[PDB]
């Protein structure tokens, strides 16, 4: 009965974001929740919330996200309640991914002694797991050094194996052709 | 700010598990849900009022109890593998806004033997990175844990920190294609070069693990893999 749109999207931080919920019948009320993977269900909207997110009806309800920032990334779900008491019916959610604007990208890969660290690549880039079933690579995440206002992308590759070396940890990924590999 | 308890649980098939829900919104309606891929939430039981309960969409294998306006409990009497899921409870005013609880990670197992805590290691900033960028990245790997319920935090000079931190959204499987696979997880903390180069500076990686309780019996020739903290640490340099 409840339909959300799109299923998923990726935008650069700063862009505005419009998500969609569409219900079959006459609703009564309608709530939007938000949940990072691992986290719990936060009620965003029962309209406004603090002002940076807003909502509209038309039964096409839709949610507006102004100046998205990395911390907006998560799952957005639409629940409609067709009476003051009848149970919520949850849409299927929309996967939002907000991705930093890397001004001065510095594609590099380093060795960390007690691991391999892919870092400082500009957001367009994407990281693949190895077919090598005893090598461990993580998905990129963005780290926000709020202090000196700097945002960085990164991922980590590692395995207890002599062959493996930082020059070849990300061979399964397409990585900027000018990625810096230190001696 | 509705609560439910325990925060996590590991159980053997056939064991009894009791999840508790408590709300002070003076709501009348309460609900018990499970959430797991690639379903969403699914209703098990709910309640309109003290001393009554309703079958939800999936009442099988679960019972519910509504002893008061404030309390709603879920009982799994003879635990099965299919009851592994994340359970949320909820309360709602009948015409207003619904609020969810913080959730319980519940893990059901054939046996508790497969249960392991994380081993935890920290990796110091590459000199190359410092030379090149004048910033420095520390890495934490938590490896070999099971089941995959951990919470990782960084403590700088004995104080928890958030600026410059990024942890993976979720743990990765050490052998992704089989059963009873164990888990790993990394996190990053980046600081200025002149901050790592301060040898007075202390960085700790903390991983909270959710495993067994004291009351589970234990036969293995090792430390009962109980809910516990495991850490690793480093000081500045050069």
């Amino acid at each position: 009965q409840v339909e959300q749109s799109p299923a998923s999207l990726v935008l650069q931080e700063g862009e505005n974001a419009e998500l969609q919920c569409t219900y079959s019948t006459t609703l009564n009320s309608m709530q939007w929740f938000y949940q990072r993977p691992g986290g719990r269900l936060v009620s965003l909207l029962y309209e406004q919330r603090g002002g940076r997110l807003t909502s509209s009806a038309a039964s096409r309800s839709s949610l507006h996200i102004s100046s998205s920032q990395i911390t907006d990334s998560g799952t957005y779900l639409c629940a409609i309640a067709s009476s003051s008491f009848s149970k919520l019916v949850f849409g299927q959610g929309t996967s939002l991914s907000v991705v930093p604007n890397i001004q001065n990208p510095d594609p590099a890969v380093y060795q960390l002694r007690d691991v391999c660290l892919f870092t400082d690549f500009d957001s367009q880039t994407n990281v693949s797991q190895s077919k090598d079933s005893d090598v461990y690579i993580t998905d990129k995440c963005v780290l926000d050094m709020r202090s000196m206002d700097f945002k960085s992308n990164s991922a980590v590759a590692w395995s207890n194996k002599s062959d493996f070396a930082c020059a070849n940890a990300f061979n399964n990924s397409i990585i900027p052709e000018d990625t810096f590999f230190p001696s | 700010a509705v609560t439910q308890s325990p925060r996590s649980k590991v159980a053997v098939t056939g064991g009894k598990v009791t999840l508790s829900c408590h709300q002070t919104n003076n709501h009348d309606y309460m609900y018990w849900y499970r959430q797991d891929t690639g379903h969403g939430l699914r209703l098990i039981h709910y309640s309109y009022v003290a001393d009554s309960t309703e079958k939800g969409d999936i009442p099988d294998g679960y019972k519910a109890s509504r002893p008061s306006q404030e309390n709603f409990s879920l009982i799994l009497e003879l635990a099965s593998l299919s009851q592994t899921a994340v359970y949320f409870c909820a309360s709602r005013l009948g015409g207003y806004e619904q609020y969810f609880g913080p959730g319980t990670r519940l893990t059901v197992l054939e046996d508790l033997k497969n249960v392991f805590p994380p081993e935890v290691a920290v990796f110091e900033p590459s000199e190359a990175e410092i030379s090149h960028t004048q910033k420095a990245t520390l890495v934490c790997l938590a490896t070999g844990f099971y089941p995959d319920h951990v919470e990782l935090s960084w403590w700088v000079n004995g104080k928890e920190v958030h600026s410059g931190v990024c942890t993976d959204p979720q743990p990765l499987k050490e052998q992704p294609a089989l059963n009873d696979s164990r888990y790993a997880l990394s996190s990053r903390l980046r600081v200025s070069a002149t901050f790592w180069q301060n040898p007075r500076n202390h960085f700790r990686c903390q991983v909270q693990f959710y495993g067994l309780s004291e009351n589970d019996e234990w036969t293995q020739d090792r430390a009962k893999p109980v809910t516990q903290i495991v850490s690793a640490e480093a000081w500045g340099r050069a």
